[PDB]
């Protein structure tokens, strides 16, 4: 039923744009690419403290709606429409347990969506594409914030339309 | 619509425009002068439903009417399975009055035929990102039960058929939701999904298959 809104209560739309995801709390962070230790490229989502912009994202549904509602199952991805390198994936990565992965592939119905948490929104994850939730947030090593399934400590996030570009 | 034309002003005048806040982003069908026909995943709690139209500005159109609606049935199986079953219906506050710009259509009987010819229209992105300021129309081609299995298994549900993929990357984009797909005079479909990005060469776009689902809408609408 739900319309997620931007800063400015207009609707996000479904791939056409671009938005940051703000931290409610963690203003200054942004998101960007990290190894979780020493693996050879850095395919882990996080919020660093020392850049402000980040990389906005793109929520898609295979839908055919110019609009995104709370219900819809969404692949979420940086860089621009077109391309598939930065697609959203949970894959387990100790010592973090189940973290925020980039692969360059896709699948047509993304796991996550995004759902209403006080002063903004969540992303949640949904194992097996099934009836149960589980909330992204953070776990902080090696002086960032790595994005990872943490149920019940959601990160929340306002989501700032990219129309600065 | 992805490479289509303008429609011929008032060609296409079953079509319902979904807006909010003034801006489109679903299209609907008009099948009964009570009820226009969109797509369940379009469902909103009440809607302003432009009829009549071809741009998106009443005044601008004469005939042109902006009815409301407080009132939708999603169909019971609606996203069981996912993305299937995809229609609901909204019944308008009071029925209207077909005019040449504004007529209820028949939906089909049979089901699709692989290699039918059949007409798409809606408000939704272009080709090149932008809205059109007009009413779209394009020509897309049934698919095979097989070929639509084979681009979009485990997720194909026998309550969708796939339309498209030409050479000439012809399809459905984004604000086309709940917009007509016409074989042959009949309401055939609703546009419901496909791939992303829209109009990849060689991927049809999935419909809501509007033949298994006949006597769920005639029953609905007659009570």
């Amino acid at each position: 039923s739900s319309v997620v809104v931007d800063t400015n209560g207009q609707p996000v739309s479904n791939g056409a744009d671009a938005y940051y995801l703000v931290p409610v709390s963690h203003g200054h962070a942004g998101l960007a690419l990290a190894k979780i230790g020493n693996e050879a490229e850095p395919r882990a989502v996080v919020l660093d403290p020392h850049h402000r912009p980040g990389l906005p994202v793109r929520f898609e549904s295979p839908l055919r709606i110019n609009i995104i509602k709370e219900s819809y199952f969404l692949n979420i991805k940086f860089g621009p429409s077109s391309s598939d390198s930065g697609v959203w994936d949970v894959i387990q990565q100790d010592p973090i347990g189940l973290a925020v992965k980039v692969t360059d592939t896709k699948s047509l119905l993304g796991p996550f969506k995004v759902e209403k948490e006080g002063e903004g929104y969540k992303i949640v994850y949904y194992p097996e594409r099934g009836q149960t939730g589980l909330d992204i947030g953070l776990v902080h090593r090696n002086d960032k914030y790595y994005l990872a399934v943490k149920d019940g400590e959601p990160c929340v996030f306002k989501i700032r339309k990219a129309t600065d570009e | 619509i992805i490479n289509g034309e303008d429609c011929s002003p008032h060609s296409q005048p079953w079509q319902a425009a979904l807006v909010m806040e003034n801006e489109l982003f679903c299209s609907g069908v008009l099948v009964h002068p009570q009820w226009v026909l969109s797509a369940a995943h379009c469902f909103q709690n009440s809607y302003t439903i432009g009829l009549g139209l071809h741009s998106l500005e009443a005044d601008q159109e004469p005939g042109s009417q902006m009815v409301e609606a407080s009132l939708s049935v999603r169909h019971p199986e609606y996203n069981r399975p996912l993305l299937a079953n995809d229609l609901m219906l909204i019944k308008l506050d009071e029925s209207v009055s077909e005019s040449d710009t504004i007529r209820s259509i028949s939906i089909a009987s049979q089901c699709p035929t692989a290699g039918n010819s059949c007409l798409v229209s809606g408000w939704g992105l272009l080709a090149n990102g932008r809205m059109p300021t007009v009413l779209q129309c394009v020509n897309v081609s049934v698919v095979s039960e097989e070929v639509c299995s084979k681009l979009y298994d485990p997720l194909y549900h026998p309550s969708m058929f796939c339309a498209g993929g030409g050479q000439d990357q012809k399809d459905s984009c984004n604000g086309d939701s709940g917009g007509p797909l016409i074989c042959n005079g009949y309401l055939q479909g609703l546009v419901s999904f496909g791939k992303a990005p829209c109009g990849q060469v060689g991927v049809p776009g999935v419909y809501t298959n509007l033949c298994k689902f006949t006597e769920w809408i005639e029953k609905t609408v007659q009570a």
